[PDB]
């Protein structure tokens, strides 16, 4: 097939991450979310994907033209000069999608699953219509687009991106099947393919859904993040036991790279993930914590639900815990409490942050 | 013949949850631009075979009162009285203080309304509910959220013959999520209870309805309820008749689809449902943003931004000014590129049929914040932001105001 | 002779004294048992020479302030007079409206005094110090802290000729220790700065601070008088329990037949109290420390009363604290309440003390102040009401706290 992803550009919901490597190549367990995306479409069956970038192409382009050769599959990309959105690149790629008279995945870059693409496109010619969108239930709809899906057959009755009203309770997951006809349709002009294409497409019934099975979350911000891993380590547990690196010491899933290391007397909490390259010294206590590419966390610290970037240097004894995000290469000093500490790239820490703040 | 009685309160019993106005009574108040008890009058004039229209209440008789009751009464070509109560005697005891002129030319039956309420009024479905069962008391009542269902009266009927079996007025815990829509209608014998509740005392005369007559008799296949799936909200606070007006401008659609603005691209940017009155001065570059209404000699400048606020008659708001929840009163003057804002009260949107809950004004010893009030005459000067606040009436502010009760 | 300007405000200057000002007007609230203007009518019909004294405000004449107008005349053998301007014209445009009013008869000097100060009103002296140097404006200034200096109108000097060379009304930044008190003595010719003030207008309002004191300053027009007696500005309702304070503790020397004394068959009195002849107060009821009780008030046994005023027709009954609170007209407090407030003082000379902002709140938080109660409040039994304002004719049936009832 051919597959549309959407990679945003800024990255302001999870900024201190993306204040230095792009939200498509920040890893999530131990290999970019973008990874995790062309992986399964190279399992789907996709002959060649397009991925629609407009902020931070030098390092993405050279991360996509180092896989294209190692997932053996034409990973094609859109240039914008100026951001397009999120309906924006449907028209700019209105050739390099309409060249074949067959449907294509448009995923969003952000959203981690358990992808059904083989469900979701044979789920797709049944009914054959413009556009056939995956759909998940979540407990607080008012935060994305809702669906109204009828019984056994899925037509989308309606569609809003903010309910507001409570009229129904399932969501977008973030994956469609569009149809080529549907290309043509909307202009260079940018806006959202939510609030005008898929709308209008309801008024139809040649939008469908599809129920997912589970584990579905978009980490956009730290705290879906984390709740995300502590998803994806969950899906680990059930089907692949043996990445997860279970020991002595080590406590409930954790996710270890074989480059990392970790130290004697301490615990590494349940939903763990240590990333490539790190170096964790004796006597710690990470819980519900991320720790990224090379990063140092020295002895005695208690680390809970927390980011920890790229060459960090979280100093001794030092308490972190309530999402403090680290931005790459912060080094914490001695003895220091964060709750909340947003720290901004390059920044050395010399005082406690008693409660959640931005740091720069 | 049917007759009705509008249960509307007093001075005192209004205990403005956080103020609508200060000066104008209670059932006055403007929702969706007419007052709030001229939508119950639509509703029972519209109702054939309904010859009077009462009001109990312990107000007296102001200028207000009359001549709304005088433009009632022109309006709607039926008669509009007002029987005022000696004292507040509760929401039995007026009833049962006037049956004589309730029960006077014999009705076949007498609605009684709450003042506060905001609803479809479906009064010929009770009535047709009511002429096939001839029972003593029909209630109207409506599906309520578990948490919710707390702070009205609820409801254990039996879903076979519709019949109350069990009333309590405001619970702690949970006992249904039927909840009562302060909506009655009541036999010519339904009066005859009420005599029992007296002298139940008299052995002056304050009966509370729902707590004497209707907690007590269910079971005893005396009440019936009708259960209902229109618009349905309680008018108490501010937010509550913001939220009111949002649902009587939808119900406008297709009840007066001449009351609505449309867009006149001469004219002012109509976004959602506006009320504007016809004599209001709208300069076309205002754009005036969902549940808007605009009382009767409202000047509006160039630039005005108006979205979800009532702005009561004879106010003037200035040009470039920003108005957002909130209830700008009657001859408030809004200066240049001031904006007064509120925070709105909206019921919580991940979960089915939350009606709405009313601020109380103070939580926990700190203030709420909800829409901002401006009293009556209140001078907003240029340039100022009044955030959350209320303004109480004839008063000239000089700043900005953040979270206060300006006295 | 010489002769009085009191300038009293209009209804919107009441604004911020509110839950009160709602029944009389703020010159008329009672402050230690006489209304607010009649201290400067006693301090001026005190002075040799006084032969009119003219209140300017834009109050309508309604039945209170007539009332108390015929009232000041029998009772200090001077012609008061109301003179009622057509609009709100500002400090010195009421001055200048009316200079032909003023003027009539020619006085020597006039004073000019704001309706809204407590002072012991030093007019003696300020007529020696004018009659020494012979300048059209004297000002009376106070000394403040530093710190609180900041909400007054600072005045710097020169201390030697006593000349104005600075005047700021209300500085963002440290500028002098003396404040205004806003007491003047105008001679005739400051009539023509203001002539001049107004002329500049027309290319009526005129702010007497911030066009002609602080234009002046430094120009040989302007002169400062210092005082260290009492002084206070009255802005807030809960600002009237400070200038009763203040006027009890000065009772000791001007009219110490006001403050009542212990008489062991009576009630037990503790500090500075002034009753009314009219109240009845039960003997086992103790009236602490700055209390003055209006007439027409039953205060019932065991009653603790301290720091309050309790205004005409009120009633409190059996065994009630009333602490740091203002009872309103016809307040009625049941057996066993707690009318309960906190202390909150302008003081210029405190160093802890608030602004005095219009600004009841924090953030969400109604700040510590003293509890009022507007006319006709009834307070039922064993309910305690604390740091609250209630507006008039509540009747209420629960404990608040922290709390506007409106
Ligand atoms: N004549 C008269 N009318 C009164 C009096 N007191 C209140 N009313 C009016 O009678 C109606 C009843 O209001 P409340 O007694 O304050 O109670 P409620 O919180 O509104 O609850 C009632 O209505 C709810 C629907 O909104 C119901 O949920 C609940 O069961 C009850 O019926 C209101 O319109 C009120 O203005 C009174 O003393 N005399
Ligand atoms: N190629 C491309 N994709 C975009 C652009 N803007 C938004 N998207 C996509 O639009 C979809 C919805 O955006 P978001 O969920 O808000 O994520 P985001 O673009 O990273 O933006 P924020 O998280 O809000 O800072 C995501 O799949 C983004 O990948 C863009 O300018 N270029
Ligand atoms: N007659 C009359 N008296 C006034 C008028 N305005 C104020 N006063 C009196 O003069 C005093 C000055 O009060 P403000 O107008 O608030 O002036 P201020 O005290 O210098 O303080 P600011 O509000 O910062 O200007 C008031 O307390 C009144 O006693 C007026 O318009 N007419």
């Amino acid at each position: 097939m051919k597959a549309l992803i959407l990679v945003g550009g800024y990255g302001t919901r999870l900024r201190p991450l993306t204040l230095s490597t792009p939200k498509p190549l920040v890893d999530f367990c131990n290999k970019p979310i973008l990874l995790h995306q062309v992986e399964a479409l190279a399992a789907a069956g996709v002959d060649h994907v397009i991925l629609a970038v407009s902020y931070m192409s030098q390092v993405l382009e050279k991360e996509m033209k180092a896989q294209e050769q190692r997932l053996g599959i034409r990973i094609s990309m859109s240039h914008e000069e100026e951001p397009l959105g999120t309906a924006g690149p449907l028209a700019l790629a209105r050739d390099l999608l309409s060249e074949t008279a067959d449907p294509f995945f448009v995923l969003n870059s952000d959203v981690i699953c358990d992808f059904p693409f083989q469900a979701m496109v044979q789920f797709h010619r049944h009914h054959g219509q413009e556009g056939s969108i995956l759909v998940t239930k979540v407990e607080e709809p008012s935060k994305y687009g809702v669906v109204v899906c009828e019984a056994d057959t899925g037509r989308i009755h309606r569609f809003v991106e903010k309910p507001q009203v409570f009229v129904s309770n399932k969501i977008n997951a973030g994956m469609y099947i569009l149809s080529p006809a549907v290309l043509q349709r909307i202009q260079l002009q940018p806006t959202s393919i939510e609030k005008e294409v898929f709308p209008i497409m309801a008024k139809e019934g040649q939008l469908y859904a599809m129920e997912l099975q589970g584990f579905w979350m978009d980490i956009g911000q730290p705290k879906d993040f984390l709740t995300g891993m502590c998803l994806f380590l969950q899906s680990l547990r059930q089907k692949q036991p043996e990445r997860l690196c279970s020991g002595p010491g080590i406590v409930g899933n954790v996710l270890v790279d074989p480059s990392a290391r970790i130290g004697q007397n301490c615990s590494i909490g349940p939903n763990v993930s240590l990333g490539p390259g790190v170096v964790v010294e004796d006597g710690v206590c990470i819980r519900r914590c991320t720790v990224l590419r090379d990063a140092r966390i020295r002895s005695h610290s208690w680390l809970e639900s927390c980011i920890v970037g790229w060459r960090c240097r979280v100093g001794q004894w030092v308490r972190m815990e309530n999402v403090t995000v680290l931005g790459e290469d912060v080094i914490v000093n001695d003895e220091l409490y964060l709750n909340g500490a947003s720290v901004l790239p390059h920044k050395s820490i010399g005082e406690s942050v008693p409660e959640p703040r931005i740091i720069m | 013949m049917l007759k009705a009685v509008i249960l509307i309160g007093g001075p005192q019993k209004g205990t403005r949850f956080r103020p609508l106005s200060f000066e104008v009574p209670k059932p006055l108040f403007p929702v969706a631009g007419v007052p709030m008890i001229q939508h119950h009058i639509e509703a029972c004039a519209q109702v054939p075979g309904m010859q009077e229209i009462l009001l109990i209440g312990f107000y007296q008789p102001d200028e207000p009162l009359t001549q709304f009751l005088e433009a009632a009464q022109q309006e709607f070509n039926l008669p509009v009285r007002y029987l005022q109560e000696f004292a507040p005697l509760g929401t039995g005891g007026g009833l049962y203080h006037f049956r004589d002129q309730i029960l006077a030319g014999s009705p076949e039956a007498f609605f009684v309304l709450n003042a506060d309420v905001c609803s479809d009024f479906p009064l010929s479905a009770m009535l047709e509910a009511h002429r096939r069962q001839r029972h003593p008391f029909l209630l109207l009542g409506t599906t309520a959220n578990r948490t919710q269902s707390l702070n009205y009266g609820c409801i254990v009927e039996n879903p076979q013959t519709h019949e109350v079996l069990h009333y309590v007025e405001k619970p702690s815990t949970f006992i249904s999520d039927i909840i009562n829509c302060g909506i009655y209608l009541f036999s010519p014998e339904a009066l005859k209870p009420l005599r029992d509740v007296f002298q139940r005392n008299q052995q002056a005369g304050t009966i509370r309805l729902e707590q004497d007559v209707f907690s007590a008799l269910a079971g005893q296949g005396q009440i019936y309820v009708h259960l209902t799936d229109g618009i349905w909200s309680q008018i108490k606070s501010a937010g509550s008749a913001l939220y009111a007006s949002r649902l009587y401008l939808s119900r406008y659609q297709d009840t007066h689809p001449e009351r609505l603005a449309k867009h006149t691209p001469g004219g002012p940017w109509i976004r959602g449902n506006v009320y504007i009155h016809p004599t209001a001065k709208v300069a076309p570059s205002a754009v005036l943003g969902p549940n808007v209404s605009i009382g009767k000699g409202v000047t509006v400048g160039e630039g005005v931004r108006l979205r979800e606020s009532i702005v009561l008659h004879g106010a003037t708001l200035q040009e470039h000014t920003c108005v957002l929840h909130s209830i700008v009163g009657w001859g408030s003057t809004v200066g240049r590129w001031a904006r007064v804002e509120g925070t709105p009260s909206d019921p919580n949107p991940n979960d089915p049929r939350a009606r709405m809950d009313s601020e109380s004004l103070f939580k926990d010893g700190k203030l709420l914040p909800a829409i901002t009030i401006l009293g009556c005459r209140v001078r907003i000067p240029a340039e100022v932001l009044i955030l959350n606040s209320i303004v109480l009436p004839h008063k000239e502010l000089s700043r900005s105001f953040t979270n206060q009760i300006i006295l």
